[PDB]
């Protein structure tokens, strides 16, 4: 309700407007490159049963603990694995669940974290994620 | 009048402003933003994306690092 | 504070995710998702047709046609985009958009809402279906004149197969409209009253109330044209007094009809001005008595279709065609003030509109010369009424429609049209149209008469035709960016989830989400006036809206 | 419901002028008779209006003020029971090909195609009427 | 309390409204046919009889009463009184049925057919489009008393006997108008 154009509903829904020819979205990456980013994400996350999210922002003062705190937003916290990357300050986090133990993903994270570090040598930040997130999710076990 | 002429001009002028149309047009930039350097400080909002499937405090354990 | 999303939504369904959903379908939104394709696929056929007649008739002397081909070729042509493409575009707009204005999670009657669809499509393919047999289709124009259409002078089998193809797809339309006036009149949200909805509401309603009155009729004539040739009566005998029975009978139809097929499309365009305005409708009480006046006058004014006889009261239908062309003025006036004193912005829906207004102009301002008998006397039946009524046409059902599309694509599906590439498909067919269709004017004036295959080299009409054909291949290739642009950008394209792209939204569809989920609805805001989008959305400006209205 | 009934008596008022004014003007001075064709088109044109009106009229006399015909009138009047709406049916499409088929005997002048046309048709009307009221099976 | 129109019946009463254009073209050539008669409208070989249209029309004007008192039974929640009083409006309407097949026997036997004459087009035109119509009434009455005793007697039946007596009342008040305009003004 604070957006210009946006009003609280009846039912606590939000309703909001753009301006004629503008975007609701503005992401700065391609939309081939979304398009595969996502189609990687949901395909990882069959044949491994657990969900996987990738996150782009601010690590503040710890960069190894503010990653956990968000893992809890993420929906079913429990059996997910997310993998933040810090542009700023470069740096790699990988947290998964108490449900994921045990399933191989001990032996995967680090492989996960050298792609995303080999690949992030370019200004390929989105080709480093797909190719981090395809490492991890073919050495996690639906079991 | 000269079926060639007549054939070759009712066939030809279409495809010649098509191609002027197209020029001017389809060669302009659209409202999609440039692509994010690595290079420049990150200004974007966070983003934390996620997957869904499998379908419908936290305990949890385990972690890793990384530089590059 | 900060939620998981997707990096892209979903392309398609999975396997076998539409096919079950479309047979035994009863949304309203999907009903109107088909008519719109399947008006589409006809538009093209009819298109291809338009092409064939125009190519050989760049040259005198039959190149590659025939006479018998030609005169199937216009019949068909004319039949195929005027009843299987345009009249069913009507409900196509009514069914995606009007339970949405008027705040009702479903239309009356729906299994008689999906009966329409496929009546419309089996009768669309029955009457087309006339080319598969070794004769050919009908040949004998979109008119249908006696005695030319007995079993003595077409005795054919296609020209049976047409009749009764309109027959069956002329029910539809029936079922359709009281399907309509039954939504409208008893699927209302508490404090809609009838002064608070849409002009496209009021424009759907009262057309109709002008179907139930135009096709039945037509109905009664097919089943007597139809025992005539099949069982030898003698109905529409010439000796009978039969010549001028069908044609009273068939322009009582004729032009009630043209009339069905305009005011929707005004309603289109009544509703995409005030958005890009920043501005409300200029004269909202008056726009309601200028489409119920041109709807009453438009039963009165039938036989200004046939002064070339001798057999009509000229003044009568002179005098009420000159009177059916006040509250068109009206109408201009009104979108002109609606325009004027704002904050224009030209997008896609709004170049289309404007389009709208330079082609409907020197449309009616030809249709009124045609009203005059002494004038008509010289320019009946020849290529002057093709360019009036091509004009008249070509602005209410092309760019009207395109700009309805641009309009509601992201409201029914969720994405965005691409910009560049509708801007381009907007010029060409603009460019195209008046390059194919202005000429014909002098060719009608020089004594180029209509329904013409051939002509002779020392006719002197050789150069306008080029013209014309030229234009036309012009018009057949501006359909490749639309089409491209629409399959293109229904799998991918900028996401909304914004549930209103143009901002300034004034109906009460722009109050859900895009898309609306199945039932419509999951919260109404209160009804106070004809702008309940814009009473949610800046409230701050509402006592502004009350003060400034008078002037 | 006072806006619905007035709107179709306007348009009966000037149907009923239109075929007055044309039955008249055409029994003097022009050729032949009172032209039959066109005057018995609109003097039916009146009374398919005046039905509709005289039914609305009626029927707004009978029942009163609605949530739709109030002015200052909440979203709270209009909670509760709206009523019964088929959520899926394939018979319409039997229907529409029943009809077609009767249509294909009736321009090729097939008389067996006309009958079996007429029974697909009946047995279609039958199905859809029969729907939403067939009992559970008896075993 | 009833607060609200009933949509089933404002559907129906609309279409009616709609359908009394159809039979428009048939008044438009009846009329038009009759304009250039000349001489004797009805020609040398047709004779219309008062003896058997008079009892046939006196009879589709008794129906109409019949179907009236269903519906009154229907209001109340008698589902019995309902199924008695539509057999009899269903006996009836086939009276009326075979009295208008009987006639056309006679007439063409005498030699009044359709290719016959432009009297003989328009009257069977006319008349089989009205018997088409009444057929379609009786199929109607067939289906809604087999549809009666599929489930409980609800509101929604009594909605359907209701919109189905207003068809009828369309099918025997559309041949009053004929019978008048054929068999007095000739
Ligand atoms: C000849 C023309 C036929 C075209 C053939 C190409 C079909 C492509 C094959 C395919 O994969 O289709 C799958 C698709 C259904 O697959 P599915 O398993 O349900 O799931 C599909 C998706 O995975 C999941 O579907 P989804 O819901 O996720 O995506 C749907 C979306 C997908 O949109 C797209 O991206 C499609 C791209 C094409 C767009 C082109 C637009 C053109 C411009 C029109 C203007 C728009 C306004 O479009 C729609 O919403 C479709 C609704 C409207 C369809 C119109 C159908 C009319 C009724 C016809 C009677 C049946 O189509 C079918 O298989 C249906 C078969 C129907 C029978 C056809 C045989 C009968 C003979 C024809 C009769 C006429 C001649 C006599
Ligand atoms: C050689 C040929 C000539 C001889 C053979 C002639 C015999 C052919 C059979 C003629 C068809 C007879 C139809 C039987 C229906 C009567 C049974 C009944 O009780 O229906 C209940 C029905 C509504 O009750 P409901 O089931 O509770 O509906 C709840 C909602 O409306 C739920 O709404 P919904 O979405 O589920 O749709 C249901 C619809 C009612 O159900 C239908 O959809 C029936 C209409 C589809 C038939 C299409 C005919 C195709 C012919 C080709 O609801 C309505 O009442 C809509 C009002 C407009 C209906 C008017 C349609 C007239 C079409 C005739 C042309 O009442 C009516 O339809 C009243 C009119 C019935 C008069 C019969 C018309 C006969 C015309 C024959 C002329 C020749
Ligand atoms: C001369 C050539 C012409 C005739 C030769 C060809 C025709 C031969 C007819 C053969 C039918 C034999 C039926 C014998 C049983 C009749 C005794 C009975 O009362 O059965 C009660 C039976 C209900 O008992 P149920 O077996 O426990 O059904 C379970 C539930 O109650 C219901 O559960 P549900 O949900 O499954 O029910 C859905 C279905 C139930 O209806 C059916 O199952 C009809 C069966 C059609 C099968 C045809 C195969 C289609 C393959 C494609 O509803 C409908 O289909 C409505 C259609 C209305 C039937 C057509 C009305 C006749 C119009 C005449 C034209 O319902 C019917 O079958 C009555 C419809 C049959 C009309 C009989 C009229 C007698 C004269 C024959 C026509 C001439
Ligand atoms: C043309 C002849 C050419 C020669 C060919 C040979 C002809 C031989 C015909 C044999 C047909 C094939 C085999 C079928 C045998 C039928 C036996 C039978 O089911 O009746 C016992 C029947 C047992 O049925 P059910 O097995 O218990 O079925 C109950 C179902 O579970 C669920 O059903 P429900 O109890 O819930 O009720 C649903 C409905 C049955 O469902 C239907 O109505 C199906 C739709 C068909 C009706 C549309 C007809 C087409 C319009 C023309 O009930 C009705 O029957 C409607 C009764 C009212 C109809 C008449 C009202 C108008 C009065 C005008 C006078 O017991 C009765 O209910 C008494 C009725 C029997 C009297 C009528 C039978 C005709 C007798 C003709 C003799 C001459
Ligand atoms: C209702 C709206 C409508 C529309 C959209 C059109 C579209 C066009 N029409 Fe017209 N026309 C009428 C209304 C309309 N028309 C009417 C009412 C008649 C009276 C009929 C009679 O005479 O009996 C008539 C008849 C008529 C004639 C009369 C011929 C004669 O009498 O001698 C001519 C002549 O040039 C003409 C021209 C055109 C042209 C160049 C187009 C162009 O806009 C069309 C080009 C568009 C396309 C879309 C081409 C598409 C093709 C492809 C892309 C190829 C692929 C296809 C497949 C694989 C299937 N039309
Ligand atoms: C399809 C939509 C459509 C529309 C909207 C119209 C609208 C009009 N038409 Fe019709 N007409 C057709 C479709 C249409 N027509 C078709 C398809 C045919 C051919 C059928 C055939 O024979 O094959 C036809 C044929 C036709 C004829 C017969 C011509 C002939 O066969 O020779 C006539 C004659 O009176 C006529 C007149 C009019 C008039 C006066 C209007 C008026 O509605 C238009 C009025 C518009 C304006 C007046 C402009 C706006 C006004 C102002 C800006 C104020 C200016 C004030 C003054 C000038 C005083 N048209
Ligand atoms: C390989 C081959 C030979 C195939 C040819 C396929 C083909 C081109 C078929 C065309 C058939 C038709 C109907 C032609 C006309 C054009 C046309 C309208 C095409 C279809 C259009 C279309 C798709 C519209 C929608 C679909 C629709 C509504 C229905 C179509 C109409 C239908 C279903 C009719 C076709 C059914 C059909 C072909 C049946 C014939 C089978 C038999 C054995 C009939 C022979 C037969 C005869 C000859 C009798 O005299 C007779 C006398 C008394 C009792 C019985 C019979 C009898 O059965
Ligand atoms: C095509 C629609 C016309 C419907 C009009 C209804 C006709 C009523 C029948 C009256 C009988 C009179 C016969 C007569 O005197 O002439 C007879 C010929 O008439 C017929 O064959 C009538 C058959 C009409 C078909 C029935 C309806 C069609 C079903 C289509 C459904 C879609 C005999 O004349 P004749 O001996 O040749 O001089
Ligand atoms: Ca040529
Ligand atoms: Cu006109
Ligand atoms: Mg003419």
């Amino acid at each position: 309700d604070l957006p210009y154009g946006s009003a609280l509903t009846s039912s606590g829904r939000i309703s909001a407007v753009t301006e004629p020819g503008e975007l609701s979205v503005h992401y700065p990456f391609p939309t081939m490159d979304l398009v595969v980013l996502d189609d990687a994400l949901k395909y990882g996350s069959r044949a491994a049963k657990a969900r996987f999210a990738v996150y782009i922002g601010p690590l503040g003062a710890d960069t190894a603990a503010t990653a956990r705190e968000i893992l809890a937003n993420v929906p079913t916290p429990e059996n997910a694995v997310l993998l933040a990357v810090s542009p700023d300050q470069r740096a790699i986090e990988v947290v998964y669940g108490a449900d994921v133990k045990g399933r191989g993903i001990e032996s995967a994270a680090p492989l996960g974290v050298s792609a995303a570090a080999a690949s992030f040598k370019e200004g390929n930040l989105i080709d480093g994620l797909i190719s981090a997130v395809r490492v991890m999710s073919a050495g996690v076990s639906p079991a | 009048m000269s079926t060639a002429l007549t054939h070759g001009l009712i066939g030809g002028v279409p495809l010649v402003l098509f191609a002027v149309l197209a020029l001017i047009f389809l060669t302009r930039k659209g409202p999609h933003p440039d692509t994010y350097k690595m290079s420049d400080p990150w200004t974007h909002a966070p983003i934390l994306w996620a997957a869904e499937e499998p379908r419908e405090g936290v305990v949890i354990g385990g972690g890793a690092s990384g530089k590059w | 504070e900060l939620e998981a999303r997707r990096p892209f939504p979903e392309r398609m369904g999975p396997k076998g995710n539409l096919i079950y959903k479309l047979i035994t379908t009863t949304d309203h939104k999907l009903i109107g998702i088909m008519y719109c394709v399947v008006c589409f696929a006809f538009f093209l056929v009819g298109g291809l047709m338009a092409l064939f007649m125009r190519t050989e008739l760049a040259m005198p002397g039959l190149q590659f046609l025939s006479n018998e081909q030609f005169n199937q070729l216009f019949t068909m042509h004319g039949t195929v985009m005027l009843l299987f493409y345009a009249t069913p575009i009507v409900f196509g707009f009514a069914n995606l958009v009007l339970p949405l204005q008027i705040g009702a999670p479903d239309v009356a009657f729906p299994r008689l809402n999906a009966l329409s669809f496929w009546l419309f499509l089996f009768g669309a393919l029955i009457a087309i279906a006339g080319f598969i047999t070794p004769g050919g289709a009908a040949d004998f124009g979109w008119t249908a004149y006696s005695p030319l259409t007995d079993a003595i002078h077409s005795p054919g089998a296609g020209g049976d197969l047409w009749i009764m193809g309109l027959a069956v797809g002329g029910l539809g339309t029936i079922l359709g409209g009281v399907n309509m006036i039954t939504t409208v009149v008893c699927m209302r949200a508490p404090g809609m009253t009838m002064f608070r909805m849409p002009i496209f509401t009021w424009n759907i309603l009262v057309t109709s109330i002008l179907v139930l009155i135009a096709f039945p009729i037509l109905t009664a004539a097919l089943f007597g044209l139809a025992a005539d040739r099949h069982l030898g009566a003698h109905i529409y005998d010439p000796a009978n007094g039969g010549v001028l029975l069908w044609q009273h009978l068939f322009w009582f139809f004729g032009h009630p009809e043209v009339y069905i097929i305009a005011l929707p499309f005004f309603g289109i365009v009544s509703e995409i001005f005030p958005v890009f305005s920043r501005k409300p409708i200029f004269g909202y009480t008056t726009l309601i008595y200028a489409t119920l006046a041109i709807a009453a006058l438009s039963v009165a004014v039938w036989a200004h279709h046939m002064y070339a006889t001798g057999a009509v009261l000229l003044p009568f239908f002179s005098f009420m065609t000159f009177l059916i062309a006040v509250p068109t003025g009206i109408k201009f006036f009104n979108w002109i003030g609606t325009m004027w004193k704002g904050q224009l912005t030209f997008e896609t829906p709004m170049l289309f509109s404007v389009g709208f207004l330079i082609t409907f102009l020197l449309g009616g301002l030809s249709g009124v010369l045609l009203a005059s008998p002494p004038l008509d006397f010289h320019v009946t039946d020849s290529y002057f009424v093709i360019a009036h009524f091509h004009y008249v046409l070509f602005g209410t059902i092309v760019f009207a429609t395109y700009a309805g599309i641009y309009f509601w694509f992201p409201k029914m599906t969720g994405r965005l049209l691409d910009e560049r590439l509708g801007k381009l498909h907007f010029w060409l067919t603009f460019i195209g149209f008046h390059t194919t269709f202005l000429v014909q004017h002098w060719l009608g004036d020089e004594g180029m008469p209509r329904r013409y295959a051939d002509y002779l080299p020392t006719d002197g009409f050789t150069t306008l035709n080029v013209i014309s054909t030229v234009g036309a291949f012009i018009l057949g290739v501006s359909m490749l960016p639309f089409v491209w642009n629409v399959f293109k950008s229904w799998r991918y394209g900028e996401p909304v989830t914004v549930d209103d792209p143009w901002g300034y939204g004034n109906s009460l569809e722009w109050a859900t989400s895009c898309p609306p989920p199945r039932h419509n609805f999951t919260e109404l805001p209160r009804i106070r006036s004809e702008r309940p989008a814009f009473e949610l959305h800046y409230p701050h400006m509402v006592e502004r809206m009350r003060a400034e209205a008078h002037v | 419901m006072h806006i619905e009934a007035r709107l179709f008596e306007i348009l009966t008022a000037f149907f009923a002028l239109a075929a007055v004014v044309y039955a008249v003007l055409t029994a003097m001075f022009a050729t032949g008779g009172v032209e039959w064709a066109g005057t018995t088109a609109l003097v039916l044109t009146t009374g398919l209006t005046l039905i509709t009106g005289t039914f609305f009229r009626f029927v707004a006399r009978r029942l009163d003020t609605r949530p739709e015909d109030y002015e200052d009138a909440e979203i709270s009047d209009g909670a509760g029971e709206l009523g019964f709406f088929a959520p899926h049916s394939w018979w319409p499409i039997l229907i529409s090909l029943s009809f077609s088929t009767a249509a294909v005997g009736a321009a090729l002048w097939l008389p067996w195609l006309i009958a079996a046309g007429v029974a697909f048709v009946i047995t279609s009307v039958c199905g859809l009427v029969f729907e939403y009221y067939w009992g559970p099976e008896k075993h | 309390s009833l607060n609200r129109p009933n949509m089933v019946s404002v559907g129906t009463i609309v279409w009616l409204s709609s359908e009394l254009m159809f039979f428009a073209g048939l008044f438009a050539m009846y009329f038009t046919a009759r304009a250039q008669a000349g001489g004797a409208w009805p020609p040398e070989p047709t004779e219309l009889n008062l003896a058997l249209a008079v009892p046939v029309t006196l009879v589709l004007i008794a129906s109409s009463f019949t179907c009236q008192m269903g519906v009154f039974a229907a209001e109340r929640g008698d589902v019995f009184g309902l199924r008695r009083w539509y057999v009899i409006t269903f006996l009836m309407g086939l009276f009326f049925v075979l009295g208008q097949g009987y006639e056309y026997i006679h007439l063409v036997e005498h030699g009044t057919t359709i290719p016959g004459s432009a009297y003989g087009s328009v009257f069977y035109l006319a008349t089989g489009f009205h018997g088409l119509h009444v057929i379609g009434g009786l199929v109607a009455f067939v289906l809604l008393l087999a549809r009666t005793k599929m489930s409980k007697f609800t509101p929604a039946q009594a909605t359907a006997a209701i919109v189905v007596s207003y068809y009828w009342h369309f099918v025997d008040i559309v041949w009053i108008a004929l019978f008048a305009t054929i068999y007095f003004v000739r």
